[PDB]
């Protein structure tokens, strides 16, 4: 939704008025003129342009562009605009840009990595920031995914689930990943209920797993046949136990004694 | 007085130079000069203090200077030079001899002596910089020189071992400049430094030099740990470009020390536990390696606490480093005893000490390990224990809180138990008697491969010292 | 510079001659162990 | 960082903007090959596209990636695809490597083809991409009065 | 050797033996 | 001599491998 003649004012006004889908339409024409003047990313040399011209304006455009991509459920646009902010806030030595000014933008990328169940890049980003014990630990925004994952490592899911519901941070920014992380919690607990819990009625499913509407579990009951009466699990939360595992990875049990004998035959090539 | 001081050290410098000069001319002897260059670092550092700085002034006058005319003047300008016989051409040790770099053939440009002279000239310059602790402009000025020279000069197999030690001085002098003072031009030097390591590593791949490539990798992996980006280090270690043949004794434990820190945040402690153990065995026990053994042993004790198993606390006592290992004893004691308030008060006072080695971020996550170990201790004692009995021992919150935490322990197969909600007690599912399964064969199959691995190592090493003695004539 | 391209073929010859002996010595040492246990 | 976000932007619209994006990548092709390794299937998938005219610069990017990946034979195919951005007269370790690999692959193919026909060098039986560098480098050694490389490889 | 040294606290003898006196009186 | 120098390491590698296996055969 265009507002003024400048493309920057139309994006900032339409950002706080809602309709995040229309904000992504004005993004392509902005980056066309910025890439020709090299104003999209800061240059390594010294052009004597830092906080002036459109480079400071481009700083705000890419900052609000990532927050508008989470409401449209666009994973590529959010990761692209976030990775474009890597030269920002760093540049040369001290800070000429704005990143930590809004600490939610960093947490949105942290919570997005938990949506794919990827802990490799998540735990590494905490070491990327400058002050770990100052801005990261004291601020609850940067510590929001840490405190959320702390109870996951401690094992208690009751307090961790309250951060996505009773918390006040899930209203505006975190609302995009709220239901996504809520789907990630129910995809974690019940994996362990397979071996440990032999049976349980629908009361523990609504309580322990924190499910709201009835018959929605039936939608999770479709394909793999859930007569809940005792244990129907292995549909959700990984899969069945199958049987007869042979000829896949390294050593197996039933049919082949040869690879087992290969360990005894391994000395043939060593001695000869 | 001052005249005899300049001729004494210069004669010893040429005496050590002529030893490696004649060996690189015939075929490739480069294995021999590599051993001489190891002791050259220690003999030159002690010699730089004696006879002041005047040993390197007449060395440039002796040989021909391609680039080094203004380098000695700029290096000696910061110290407010006192000029005594400073006119070039005062001391002539050549006097037209073949081993003396005969001048007439050199000045007529009919032969090129610059290859071995100029590459060796940059080595002595970097030694005085680290000895005199010269910083600021003198660090950046020499970087603009050596790097463009290494692109123009094409090093042979013996010549690649020259600059191999120069890349260490470039990164060492750069990190001391950033930590000393923070200026706007600090990171401008690091951007080119990070791009330069990747350009020269591409050329050294075809040279197949063991020391050249292995020296850069440990310097590049340290830069990734400072920035905190695994994505650059993840694909870097997957190619397996690190020569395993000859690292001598320097790079043995340095490579495995980085893999323990990278895999620490990868939540895989199976492979990371072996890398930190191999770094202890490969590291020398001398005093010069104490700086590495201090940080390595502090990392090993932190990895075991992250695994959920209590390590051996006897290392904190019998060792002579226990003065620095005191903060880590109360951490394991708080995790073992399961006291919630003891762990919170321990990391508060020692937080200042944990900032140097950047291990405080891992100590924050040890809060979960207090419950992880506490469940394992109480579970092994009582096979069948009531739900409310755990909350009384550990002073937990409620029964619904412990019900979630116990389910987290058997996730990876640690406790291997089951929770009975209707019965009201947690029962252990481990009946032992694991010998009836294939688990004994799984370990024995590796022991045969590990024994034959040590066989394969001894399989082919004998003839190396026998090449020289059997080919030469014996009495 | 003539020996550079001349020894290029000799490099493959020295490699094969060492490989042929390495392949034949495995069959030779088998008969050596049979004579030791026969005595 | 740097070109890392530009690698995933190749799936967007406005191909004219991609022209300026690929120029900034040409600087980092010899620096960081890690981020490009995940985008390699997307770079090669655009080569056969008839509406993609940047294959000249696109082949130059993948030339120094697969080379740094450890595959020398793969980098030769991308260097011979564009036949534009690859500079045979540029003095570097990268250019001299592809020349050594392309000539080596030409000898392996022409070894068994000499028995069938002796005119193979006048025909298309051998890939003209391999004969492009092979024919020019031998003639370059003739102008330098070097008979070791010219006559040694011909035999 | 030294692991047994520190792990032993002031508990046991001076403490548990004082509990055994009142334990038999309650039975 | 780019290929000649690169393949020169295979000469010293295979030579030291076969000679050290001859001592075992010469012992037998």
């Amino acid at each position: 939704m265009p507002s003024l003649a400048e493309l920057t004012k139309s994006l900032s006004i339409a950002f706080e008025n809602g309709d995040y889908a229309a904000c992504e339409k004005l993004l392509p024409p902005i980056k066309i003129e910025l890439i020709k003047n090299n104003l999209l990313i800061p240059d390594l040399s010294i052009q004597n342009d830092i906080y002036l011209n459109d480079l400071m304006i481009t700083k705000r455009i890419l900052e609000v562009g990532a927050l508008a991509s989470i409401q449209t459920f666009n994973f590529d646009s959010f990761e692209n605009y976030f990775n474009q902010l890597k030269p920002y806030y760093f540049s040369n030595n001290h800070k000429l840009s704005e990143s930590d000014k809004k600490s939610k933008l960093i947490s949105l990328y942290l919570l997005n990595l938990l949506s794919q169940n990827n802990t490799t890049k998540f735990h590494s980003e905490l070491q990327y920031l400058d002050k770990h014990i100052k801005n990261l630990e004291d601020d609850s925004l940067l510590s929001y995914p840490i405190k959320l994952d702390r109870w996951l490592m401690e094992g208690s899911y009751q307090k961790a689930w309250d951060l996505l519901q009773s918390g006040s941070q899930n209203i505006s920014e975190f609302d995009s990943f709220t239901d996504i992380l809520k789907s990630a919690i129910r995809d974690e607990i019940a994996k362990n209920t397979e071996l440990s819990y032999d049976f349980l009625p629908l009361s523990n499913i609504k309580a322990l797993l924190f499910f709201n509407n009835e018959k929605e579990t039936e939608k999770f009951a479709l394909e793999r046949n859930w007569p809940i009466v005792n244990s129907k699990v292995y549909f959700n939360n990984q899969s069945k136990e199958k049987a007869d595992y042979e000829d896949e990875m390294m050593h197996e049990e039933d049919q082949k004694t040869n690879i087992i004998e290969k360990a005894m035959d391994y000395a043939i090539s060593i001695e000869n | 007085l001052h005249h005899s001081e300049k001729k004494y050290a210069e004669e010893d410098q040429v005496q050590e130079l002529l030893k490696v000069l004649n060996e690189i001319s015939k075929t490739t002897l480069t294995l021999d000069p590599r051993y001489i260059w190891r002791s050259l670092k220690d003999l030159s550092s002690l010699r730089n203090q004696e006879l002041l700085n005047a040993e390197t002034l007449c060395f440039t006058v002796n040989v021909l200077y391609p680039d080094s005319s203004s380098f000695k003047k700029n290096l000696l300008k910061f110290i407010t030079s006192n000029h005594k016989s400073s006119v070039p051409g005062s001391a002539e040790l050549r006097n037209s001899y073949p081993a003396s770099f005969y001048s007439v053939n050199t000045e007529k440009k009919t032969i090129e002596v610059t290859a071995e002279i100029n590459c060796f000239m940059h080595l002595l310059v970097q030694l005085f910089l680290w000895d005199s602790k010269e910083l600021e402009q003198l660090v950046e000025f020499n970087r603009k020189v050596v790097i463009p020279n290494l692109l123009c000069y094409y090093n042979l197999r013996s010549l690649n071992l020259i600059n191999a030690k120069l890349w260490f001085y470039i990164y060492l002098s750069h990190e001391t400049l950033a930590r000393s003072s923070e200026e706007i031009n600090s990171d401008n030097q690091n951007i080119i430094l990070r791009s330069t390591m990747m350009k020269f590593l591409k050329i050294a791949s075809l040279k197949h030099d063991n020391e050249t490539k292995a020296m850069l990798i440990n310097l590049i992996l340290r830069d990734f740990l400072n920035n905190g980006e695994v994505d650059s280090a993840s694909d870097f270690i997957s190619k397996l470009e690190y020569p395993h043949t000859d690292v001598s004794s320097s790079l043995e434990a340095r490579y495995f020390f980085y893999l323990s820190k990278i895999n620490a945040i990868q939540l895989d402690y199976s492979t990371a536990n072996e890398y930190i153990i191999a770094a202890i065995r490969k590291a020398p026990h001398n005093s010069k390696s104490l700086g590495f053994l201090q940080q390595s042993n502090k990392l090993h004790c932190c990895i075991q606490l992250l695994m959920g198993d209590i390590p051996e606390l006897s290392f904190f006592h019998q060792s002579n480093m226990q003065k620095s290992l005191l903060p880590y004893y109360h951490l394991t004691k708080a995790v073992k005893l399961g006291d919630l308030k003891k762990f919170t008060s321990t990391i508060t006072k020692y937080k200042q000490l944990l900032l140097k080695d950047d291990t405080y971020q891992l100590c924050v996550r040890l809060r979960s390990n207090v419950i992880k170990t506490g469940i394992r201790i109480i579970s092994l004692t009582y096979k069948k224990i009531s739900l409310r009995d755990i909350c009384l021992k550990l002073n937990l919150d409620s029964e619904q809180t412990v019900e979630y935490m116990v389910s987290r322990a058997i996730r990876d197969g640690v406790i291997e138990a089951k929770i009975n909600h209707e019965d009201g007690f947690i029962e252990t599912t481990e009946l032992l008697n694991i010998y009836d399964s294939e688990d004994p064969q799984q370990v024995f199959d590796e022991r045969i491969k590990f024994a034959n691995q040590l066989h394969d190592e001894y399989l082919v090493s004998m003839r190396y010292p026998e090449d020289k003695k059997t080919q030469q004539n014996e009495k | 510079y003539f020996k550079l391209k001349k020894l290029e073929k000799e490099y493959e010859l020295l490699t094969l001659q060492e490989d042929y002996i390495k392949d034949e010595q495995r069959h030779l040492k088998r008969e050596l162990k049979r004579a030791q246990e026969e005595v | 960082t740097t070109a890392a976000p530009l690698l995933a932007l190749l799936r967007e619209n406005q191909d004219s903007v991609k022209t300026y994006a690929l120029e900034s990548i040409n600087n980092v092709v010899d620096q960081l090959w890690s981020e490009i390794s995940n985008e390699l299937p997307d770079i090669e998938a655009l080569y056969d596209d008839d509406t993609f005219s940047d294959r000249e610069m696109a082949a130059l990017i993948a030339s120094k990636v697969y080379y740094n990946l450890g595959e020398y034979e793969s980098a030769v195919k991308y260097a011979l695809a564009a036949k534009d951005r690859f500079d045979i007269d540029e003095k570097s370790q990268f250019v001299e490597t592809i020349v050594s690999k392309s000539i080596e692959m030409y000898v392996q193919e022409a070894s068994k083809q000499y028995t069938k026909d002796e005119q193979f060098y006048t025909k298309d039986i051998i890939d003209p991409k391999l004969t492009s560098i092979f024919e020019r480098m031998i003639e370059k050694c003739l102008k330098a009065s070097e008979l070791k490389l010219a006559l040694g490889i011909a035999l | 050797e030294n692991w047994d040294d520190v792990e032993v606290d002031d508990d046991f003898t001076n403490e548990l033996k004082a509990e055994l006196d009142r334990y038999k009186r309650e039975n | 001599e780019q290929k000649i120098q690169e393949t020169e390491l295979k000469i010293r590698s295979k030579t030291e491998n076969v000679r050290r296996l001859e001592a075992q055969r010469n012992a037998l």
